[PDB]
RNA sequence: UUACUAAGUCUCAUGUACUACAU
RNA sequence: GUGUAGUAUCUGUUCUUUUCAGUGUAACAACUGAAAUGACCUCGAGGCUC
């Protein structure tokens, strides 16, 4: 993540699925963790969804998220939107 | 201090014509309640997109879709087990599957799912540029030129569903020519040619892939190494009758192969060759293969680089065994075509990457497989067949052609006022003048006696239900009357001794003629006779100022005091007058009323003071006032049929034209729409056309302006004819639609037909068996002294050869007394050419041969023997190729590779007058341009523009400014002294400006002191010289002024002081891939403030729709909905370098097509004016600025 | 190009110098030092003009002209053969050395008499490596004033190398 | 830890986007990336592809495209030499 | 650490500036 | 008229802030 | 107004095996290995010295 360093990402070709984030993490752009003017919903590779792990918050990787994560307009222009599958594999 | 900050308004007038992609699906069902037919095609060029249908055997524009603002790098239709909607891949990596839908009253393109892939740019890793879809539509596959390949498994449901991508990644294998093999539902299988990126030797190896629906991944199957010479792959559908084992056709250069999946069968069949094999002869190749199967007969069509179209069928070879054979033959060929399709109908659509897309229906279908003579077999793989091409065109029959200029190399701007663009045709080699003016035919004109004024046309009441129609002319002293019938135009009571202010038909079979001194009420009697039932005269006598009328209704205004109101009695023919005084309180200028209906409310009255009033027809009342400029020259009131809006078209003296929305009930004057056209008091007239029926008003001035209103839009326009004195709609039994009778300003009657109208989509008309010219055009030239005389220079593909074809005025010229209209130059090839006049009375032509020789010529115009006579003068050897040259004062200003030579005129050969050695940075000079002989801007291949100044008595050009960054400049011009236009090889359109620190120095100093002598530079400049000698060597730098990205490659810029008399001088450019667009400097500020706000709206508008659609889902449409593609505007248009001051109007134009709900949804983000005034400002640019 | 200026009051500042000399010619640069031991101005500056024409002009017109803080302003414009000779006689005067070596070559400077070990030695500066070779050839190991003197190149290790003839030839040129 | 992550992201970005100069990259390795991307864009834009087609004067445009594709591999020079 | 001044015989298109000035002093 | 550059490492002391942790 | 552990930053101070070779460095630095003893000459420098 932008702040916590040891957090590792996925970075695969995103699928049709949309990543979920919990109400606790709601509002953060999964890359920069910004609250401003979100744009496009996150898309994750199928390898990050499958079973129960699909329900996890793509940000904090623990809680079960209801909400969809959106990229901000700064990351959508920086292109990090399309970089790959954001997810946090290690808890940190 | 005034901020320079040039604000340019980009418009695409004509949209990119080189069609790179096509798809065969059936998208929309239109005009038919229930119909399903596979015959239709959608074709895409990068940004621009079009949808054509045939169904008639003749191709048809359906709708030109909104600009996508991206680079479409592949497009393929998909058919799933339904309306067939096309899968579209572009930059941003997004796989965007779009369905063409009918929304509101037009066809709009809706997006279903866009899947993010790679990043936003044109990349090698980007899984685009190679795309194909399973012929059964089960899965779509994208790949990359190098790195990786992704294949989605497409599924349909109540909502479309794209399965997760299936990845295969081969690091060093560069992919080329994706070709997918059809299947029986067994398993999807695609085929590629992988060339290794990192290797010691060149190795091109085909590879097969079978995607396994069971295991859900792509599987490498057979890797077959073939010679490095490989070109392409095509898919052989089955071979089910002969002996899952797919077979592919690998086009090599000089021969063809076909290969098995299991490698059992590899068949080599040598591709035949032409008889002539003119000059340079490549091993050739086949560019495009295609497959077709019917009635157990499947043949494929593969075309060579020469355009030779071939077929293959498979034979079992019953003697040996049942095994495939491969049989080539010969067809009608064609010009080189990028891609080929075939309808379920026998129509074969040939999409040419060269110039024009054209459709066929094949009948002969080609030679039978039985003939051993002309057909080659797989029996003996080593063999050769020579064949002479056939221009007789037996096999294929052209049905429809699509006029397009894909490779527009150069152009000149002819007839500056009607923006006419003179440019060659690449293949056909015909002169193409594409014009902004309305296309106007002229037929059977007749010379009228001199000194004519106005014109009218009224149906002849004498013959009811007959073609006879009375045409009325006017002279100041006399009035002429004429009779009209089909092919019969004849001449004939009434009043011939006085001018006719007005004349019109009343009710049925009655006429009234209003003249200055008195009126006439005329009725038909018999055939050639007419009788006045009543005549009107002022009580004490007066000169009538003006007259207007309706169908059953009439108004005349005398000198000053009162106005006169007439009606006709129903059930009979009579005239009545009211007893009342409409004093009007002033002298009435001119009167206007709707003549379209029998009863027209709200008379429009004008005053000599320059004000306009409305008259309610309770009864009369003045509800509105207009104080406008100069006295009204003429005015007309017209209510259109479609929307029912009543528009008051008010022409003014000095050439200002105006238009007004008129409320029916209130009669208020709102929605002022003005214009300035020519210098002359304008005239107006009313006509009715189609293109749904339609009505326009012709405007007579120094130019001729048809003002017509399309749906929710209107554009005033110049007409192709120079001038028209008076104009009125005409009809003849000889087929007449849009037909018109008019008169030129010379006082000569003429008949004409208007054809094409400059809509938002077209904005032009293009004035131009199989036809291919061996000569491919090179450049285009025009004489400085003659305002427009355009000389063309072409080349030969073959032994080096040239031709020169000069045209002035209507059509070309003869050469001497010879029949030929062109000149042939043997052994002369032209790398670059320019015409020069060394003396004012002599005209020379300049060729630069690839032999590195400078050739001088002399042009002659025979003048009433008129012909062009070219004469070879001198011969001069040149060190460089001379990529760029131009006219300096009295001299030729040419650029060597390194250095700039200025040649004078010597005899027996031309001399070097001066030479200027370039700064070390400049390797070559692509193009260069001058400012008033004092200054130059010199371009490079690698580096950017550098400006020079000519110093007399120093006999040298001194560079005074560098450029900031490296830019590859194809074409370059001057707007001004201090600023420069330039384009890029890569598509950037930029404009640079010298800094004021430099402008002060050069304005305050003489050039002679720059090279040597005392010029005092601020401390910073010198410190930049010793600190950074490489960049600041030229001691100044261009601050970026305007930057823009047009995905085309700009061939020609031209700076026009006015576009169709418009005040703001524009710069118009033609691109190579073909396009013409403009940059309009915006006066004031709030122009660019409102434009900037509208562009900002439309930029994220797709995101605004997505956030609204998101919120409504929170309380209870993808992200790229409104843009249809993932590319942001600022991102796409920024691209190479960020747009600086240029606001892109091509975006704001898309706001016009959106539905009222969407538009009003977007404009709420502004505290500023309403959607209606938005559309006003948007449509203001094409009207007023050009 | 560059001119030295001196006898400047530390109260004279940079803008004051600039405004002063722009009256004379255009000033390309001004280096006006600022002491890191007194935190002020050390009272002399350097003004680099755009050429030695304006430089020399300002030297002529400016020198002994402007009076700043009652103090006058001053303006001023801003490799040879060496032979060591040992065992000289005490009766050998430097001028006598000059006379002895003039016949062989022109002297760029005067000889330098010094005592080693008691041992009278001298350095003789010739304008030419070849004339130095002449004084060496004739005067090496010779008896003057009834004393044997040794003439060779002085150390820098000693002069007379191969690059030394090459570059000394050029400095002669 | 942070730099150590930058190493892994160096491996991933290098894998996706192919050539990315890390610290020490040979001029042969990097210039190859230059040539590959330049040719990539010349053939990638139908625009510049149409342009190079005419300026080169080839009989067909796909000859220029597949030429650039072939020109991406180093051995293609010797391949032309062997024709 | 090539200019051509066009002599009168029309062979001086190879002739240098300074050379043709010398033939001005000679003429 | 002086044409503009000095501290570093170690050692053993002084100057001053700070971070977890406990009453 | 305290104690436990620990950190950073000044400043003072001072120059570590004379050399060679390797690593290392942008060059340094730093690190890694070994070790001359004796005689003579001129003004710490120097030796086709033995």
């Amino acid at each position: 993540s932008r702040h916590q360093f040891d957090l590792i990402m996925c970075l695969k070709q995103p699928g049709v699925q949309t990543g979920l984030l919990c109400e606790k993490c709601d509002g953060k752009c999964p890359i920069c963790d910004s609250y401003v003017r979100p744009k496009r919903k996150v898309r994750v590779c199928e390898n990050c969804s499958f079973g129960k792990q699909a329900k996890n918050c793509i940000i904090c990787n623990l809680n079960v998220g209801v909400n969809d994560a959106f990229y901000c307009w700064e990351c959508c222009r920086l292109g990090k939107d399309k970089d790959g599958c954001p997810r946090i594999l290690n808890l940190g | 201090a005034k901020d320079d900050e040039l604000y340019l308004y980009h418009l695409t007038l004509k949209k990119q014509t080189n069609f790179v992609h096509s798809c065969i699906g059936h998208f929309v069902d239109l005009e038919a309640g229930s119909k399903r037919e596979q015959s239709q095609l959608c074709v895409a060029t990068e940004t621009h997109l079009e949808l054509y249908d045939t169904a008639d055997g003749e191709l048809k524009l359906i709708a030109k879709f909104q600009n996508l603002f991206a680079t479409i790098t592949s497009m393929k239709s998909l058919d799933l087990p339904w309306p067939t909607f096309l899968a579209l891949t572009s930059d941003s990596g997004n796989l965007s599957i779009v369905q063409i839908i009918m929304h509101a009253g037009a066809l709009r393109l809706k997006t279903l799912v866009n899947q993010p892939l790679t990043r936003t740019t044109l990349r090698r890793v980007s899984p685009i540029s190679y795309m194909e879809i399973d012929p059964n539509g089960r899965c779509i596959i994208l790949s990359s030129v190098e790195q990786n390949k992704l294949c989605f498994l497409v599924d349909y449901a109540q909502k479309l569903r794209i399965s997760s991508p299936l990845e295969i990644i081969r690091p060093h294998m560069v992919t080329l020519d994706m070709a997918v093999v059809d299947v029986n539902f067994n398993n999807p299988c695609f085929v590629t040619l992988e060339i290794d990126n990192a290797a010691t030797q060149l190795s091109v190896h085909l590879i097969f892939y079978v995607l396994e629906l069971g295991l859900n991944h792509i599987v490498k199957k057979a890797d077959y190494l073939v010679n490095p010479s490989a070109n392409f792959v095509l898919s052989l559908p089955d071979l089910s009758r002969y002996n899952f084992n797919p077979f592919v056709v690998i086009g090599f250069e000089n021969h063809i192969l076909v290969k098995d999946m299991n490698g059992f069968f590899s068949l080599k069949v040598e591709i035949p060759k032409r008889s002539i094999t003119n000059s340079r002869h490549k091993n050739v190749t086949i560019i495009s293969g295609i497959v077709q199967k019917l009635k157990n007969d499947f043949f494929v069509l593969l075309q060579s680089n020469h355009g030779d179209l071939f077929k293959l069928t498979v034979s079992p070879d019953t003697n040996d065994r049942n095994r495939p054979l491969v049989q080539l033959s010969y067809f009608d060929t064609i010009q080189n075509s990028h891609q080929l399709h075939i309808f379920k109908n026998g129509y074969l659509f040939a999409l040419s990457e060269m110039n024009n897309n054209f459709l066929f229906q094949f009948e002969k279908l080609g030679v039978e497989k039985n003939d051993f003579s002309n057909v080659l077999t797989s029996k003996d793989p080593n063999k050769s067949l020579v064949f002479e091409p056939s221009i007789k065109l037996q096999n294929l029959s052209i049905l429809s052609q699509q006029l397009n200029l894909n490779p527009s190399i150069k152009s000149q701007i002819v007839s500056d006022s009607p923006l006419s663009i003179a440019t060659k045709h690449f293949t056909n080699n015909k002169i193409i003048t594409l014009t902004n003016a309305v296309n106007y035919s002229n037929l059977i004109s007749t010379s009228l006696p001199p000194n004519a004024t106005k014109l009218w046309l009224i149906p002849d009441p004498a013959t009811t239900g007959d073609n006879n129609t009375l045409l009325f002319i006017t002279f100041p002293k006399k009035t002429m009357i004429l009779q009209i019938d089909n092919e019969s135009m004849e001449e004939l009571f009434k009043l011939s001794q006085d001018t006719t202010i007005h004349t019109c038909l009343m009710g049925s079979h009655s006429i009234i003629q209003v003249c200055t001194a008195e009126l006439r009420h005329i009725v038909p009697t018999g055939k050639s006779r007419y009788s006045n039932k009543l005549t009107w005269v002022p009580p004490a006598g007066i000169r009538i100022v003006c007259a207007t009328s309706s169908k059953t209704q009439l108004i005349i205004s005398l000198s000053n005091y009162e106005l006169v109101y007439f009606k006709i009695d129903v059930s009979s023919d009579s005239l009545i007058e009211l007893t009342t005084h409409p004093e009007l309180d002033t002298m009435p200028s001119k009167v206007a009323i709707v003549q379209d209906t029998q009863h027209a409310d709200l008379l429009a009255i004008a005053d000599n003071e320059g004000m306009i009033k409305i008259m309610s027809l309770d009864f009369l009342t003045v509800i509105s006032l207009q104080l406008v400029s100069e006295k009204i020259s003429d005015m007309i009131m017209v209510r259109d049929s479609s929307i029912g809006q009543l528009n008051l078209h008010v022409g003014l003296e000095n050439g200002v034209y105006m238009k007004f929305h008129i409320g029916d009930v209130d009669g208020s004057f709102t929605d002022i729409k003005r214009r300035f056209l020519g210098l002359k008091p304008v005239s107006l007239s009313y006509l009715r056309e189609i293109s749904k029926w339609m009505s326009c008003v012709v405007c007579h001035s120094s130019s001729t302006w048809v003002s017509y209103t399309w749906k929710n839009v209107w554009t005033i326009r110049q007409l192709k004819d120079q001038n028209m004195l008076s104009c009125s709609k005409f009809v003849n039994a000889d087929v007449a639609i849009n037909g018109v009778c008019s008169i030129s300003s010379s006082g000569r009657l003429n008949i004409g037909r208007v054809s094409n109208f400059p809509t938002l989509d077209n904005w032009f008309h293009v004035h131009e068996m199989l036809q291919i010219s061996t000569f491919r055009p090179r450049t285009i030239l025009s004489f400085p002294n003659n305002p427009k005389s355009i000389l063309f220079i072409d080349n030969h593909s073959g032994k080096k050869q040239c031709r020169i074809s000069l045209q002035i005025d209507g059509e070309c010229l003869k050469f001497g007394s010879s029949d030929h209209l062109y000149k042939i130059l043997d052994d002369i090839d032209c790398v670059s050419a320019a015409i020069i006049d060394f003396t004012r009375q002599a005209d020379h032509l300049i060729i630069c041969a690839g032999d590195k020789r400078l050739l001088t010529y002399k042009i002659l115009v025979n003048k009433d023997k008129l012909s062009f006579d070219i004469e070879l003068l001198h011969q001069t050897e040149i060190i460089s190729p001379i990529h760029a040259m131009l006219k300096f004062k009295n001299f030729l200003l040419t650029a060597m590779g390194s250095t700039i030579v200025l040649y004078g005129l010597g005899k027996k050969q031309l001399l070097r007058r001066s030479v200027t050695q370039t700064p070390v940075s400049i390797t070559k000079i692509v193009s260069m341009h001058q400012w008033n002989y004092e200054r130059l801007a010199v371009g490079d291949i690698h580096e950017s523009v550098t400006l020079f100044i000519w110093d007399p008595a120093g006999n040298v050009f001194i560079p005074y400014v560098d450029d900031s960054v490296k830019r590859h400049v194809t074409v370059l011009k001057f707007l001004d002294e201090a600023t420069v236009i330039g384009a890029d090889r890569y598509g950037n359109a930029w404009t640079l400006r010298s800094p004021p620190e430099c402008e002060k120095i050069m304005s305050n100093h003489d050039p002679s002191e720059l090279s040597n002598g005392a010029i005092k530079y601020p401390l910073d400049v010198i410190t930049l010289q010793q600190k950074l000698p490489n960049t600041y060597d030229c001691k100044f730098k261009f601050q970026l002024l305007n930057h823009f990205f047009v995905n085309d490659i700009i061939t020609d810029f031209h700076i026009l002081d006015s576009l169709s008399n418009s005040d703001r001088p524009g710069c118009i450019y033609m691109g190579l891939q073909g396009t013409v667009g403009c940059f309009i400097p915006l006066l004031s500020k709030g122009n660019v403030f409102m434009m900037g706000n509208i562009e900002n709206i439309m930029a994220e508008a797709d995101d605004t729709f997505y956030l609204d659609y998101e919120s409504r889902k929170k309380n209870n449409i993808c992200e790229g909905s409104c843009s249809i593609l993932g590319r942001d505007h600022q991102e796409y248009r920024s691209y190479y370098a960020p747009v600086r001051k240029v606001i892109d109007g091509d975006l704001c134009e898309n706001f016009l097509r959106l539905s009222l709900n969407e538009q009003e949804f977007l404009a709420k983000n502004l505290k500023s004016v309403q959607v209606e005034d938005i559309i006003q400002t948007i449509n203001e640019v094409r009207t007023n600025y050009m | 190009n560059t001119v030295y200026v001196g006898n400047i009051d530390p109260r004279i500042t940079k803008e004051q110098l600039y405004e002063l000399f722009i009256q004379i010619n255009p000033v390309l640069r001004i280096k006006y030092p600022k002491d890191k031991v007194l935190q002020a101005y050390q009272g002399y500056a350097f003004i680099e003009f755009y050429n030695q024409g304006d430089a020399q002009y300002a030297i002529k017109i400016m020198n002994n002209t402007v009076r700043l803080y009652d103090r006058l302003i001053k303006v001023r414009q801003v490799p040879i053969a060496k032979l060591f000779i040992k065992n000289l006689a005490d009766s050998i005067d430097s001028d006598q050395l000059v006379k002895i070596f003039n016949k062989f070559g022109k002297l760029i400077r005067e000889p330098e008499i010094f005592y080693l070990s008691k041992l009278k030695c001298a350095y003789v500066y010739f304008e030419d490596f070849e004339k130095a070779d002449l004084a060496i050839k004739s005067l090496n190991n010779q008896l003057v004033a009834n004393n044997r003197i040794t003439v060779d190149y002085a150390f820098k290790n000693g002069k007379g190398n191969a690059k030394y003839g090459d570059d000394v030839d050029r400095l002669l040129n | 830890a942070e730099k150590q992550r930058q190493l892994k992201l160096q491996k991933i970005y290098k894998q996706k986007y192919i050539g990315l100069g890390d610290e020490s990259t040979t001029r042969e390795q990097w210039q190859r990336n230059v040539r590959n991307d330049t040719l990539n864009t010349l053939q990638g834009h139908s625009a510049s592809l149409e342009y190079v087609s005419l300026s080169r004067g080839d009989l067909s445009i796909r000859d220029t495209r597949i030429h650039l594709l072939k020109s991406m591999s180093p051995g293609y020079k010797a391949y032309l030499r062997e024709e | 650490q090539e200019l051509e001044l066009e002599e009168e015989d029309e062979e001086g298109n190879v002739m240098s500036k300074k050379v043709y000035d010398e033939l001005k002093k000679q003429g």
